């Protein structure tokens, strides 16, 4: 069945899933730049772009 | 934090105090310009009349 | 032995550091027979978080 | 003489301003037979069984 | 002397226009300000360098 899955394989699958969840997130957070807020919504904070 | 609440079934609409009191659209208020700027459209609509 | 593919270690992300997103399942009840549309922020094209 | 009177409703409804200029001196709504005659009850506006 | 009146600097000067609203200039903001204070002086003294 295409709509179905075998339960005894659940853990195996979930595990591998988490493994990719990690692999796919292995990056360094890069810094971009800002601009001061020209409105009064915030007290002149620096919003990242 | 000047959240406004609409009047239901005849009751008058009300805006929130600085003290945390909901008052009706009448009397003498004190608004720092900013407030209007942040909510130009909404305030214009609710208060004008 | 002479030359093994070298792994790609350094990678950068300029976007948001999140893996969860909030999604709409059932649309809002607007317009409706009780709350006048002039109440909802969405009616003023206000962008929400 | 022209009078501007509200439509009675049978369910919670938001509220909104209304500017009037003419009212009578004594009851004159005896012409009224019934409101929301087919609903279980009139919640806002003149209620008359 | 000027810039110190729109940003938070520890330069001792008499502030006479503090009643005129102003945000707390960020480096970026202050900079552009300076550029005017700059060009205005140049064009006033006929400087081109």
């Amino acid at each position: 069945s295409v709509r179905g899955a075998n339960p005894l394989m659940f853990r195996a699958n979930v595990l591998h899933m988490l493994l990719e969840f990690v692999l796919d997130n292995l990056y360094l957070n890069r810094h971009t730049g800002f601009s001061q807020d020209h409105t009064p919504f915030t007290e002149g904070a620096n919003l990242r772009s | 934090d000047c959240r406004i609440s609409f009047g239901m079934n005849g009751a008058a609409p009300m805006i929130r105090d600085e003290t945390g009191m909901m008052v009706p659209f009448e009397g003498n208020w004190i608004f720092p310009l900013a407030l209007w700027q942040m909510n130009t459209r909404y305030f214009n609509q609710q208060f004008d009349a | 032995l002479l030359h093994a593919d070298t792994p790609r270690l350094v990678t950068w992300d300029a976007g948001l550091c999140t893996s969860f997103k909030i999604v709409p399942i059932v649309p809002a009840q607007v317009p409706q027979d009780v709350l006048a549309y002039t109440f909802f922020t969405s009616s003023y094209a206000i962008q929400s978080p | 003489v022209p009078f501007m009177v509200p439509i009675s409703s049978d369910h919670d409804i938001s509220s909104a301003p209304a500017v009037q200029y003419i009212i009578s001196t004594e009851y004159n709504d005896r012409s009224l037979f019934c409101t929301n005659s087919s609903s279980p009850q009139t919640i806002a506006g003149p209620d008359k069984h | 002397t000027l810039v110190a009146q729109i940003s938070e600097t520890q330069y001792p000067v008499d502030r006479y226009l503090d009643w005129i609203p102003s945000l707390r200039a960020s480096a970026a903001t202050a900079a552009t300000f300076a550029e005017w204070v700059n060009t205005s002086m140049k064009t006033a003294f006929d400087l081109s360098d």
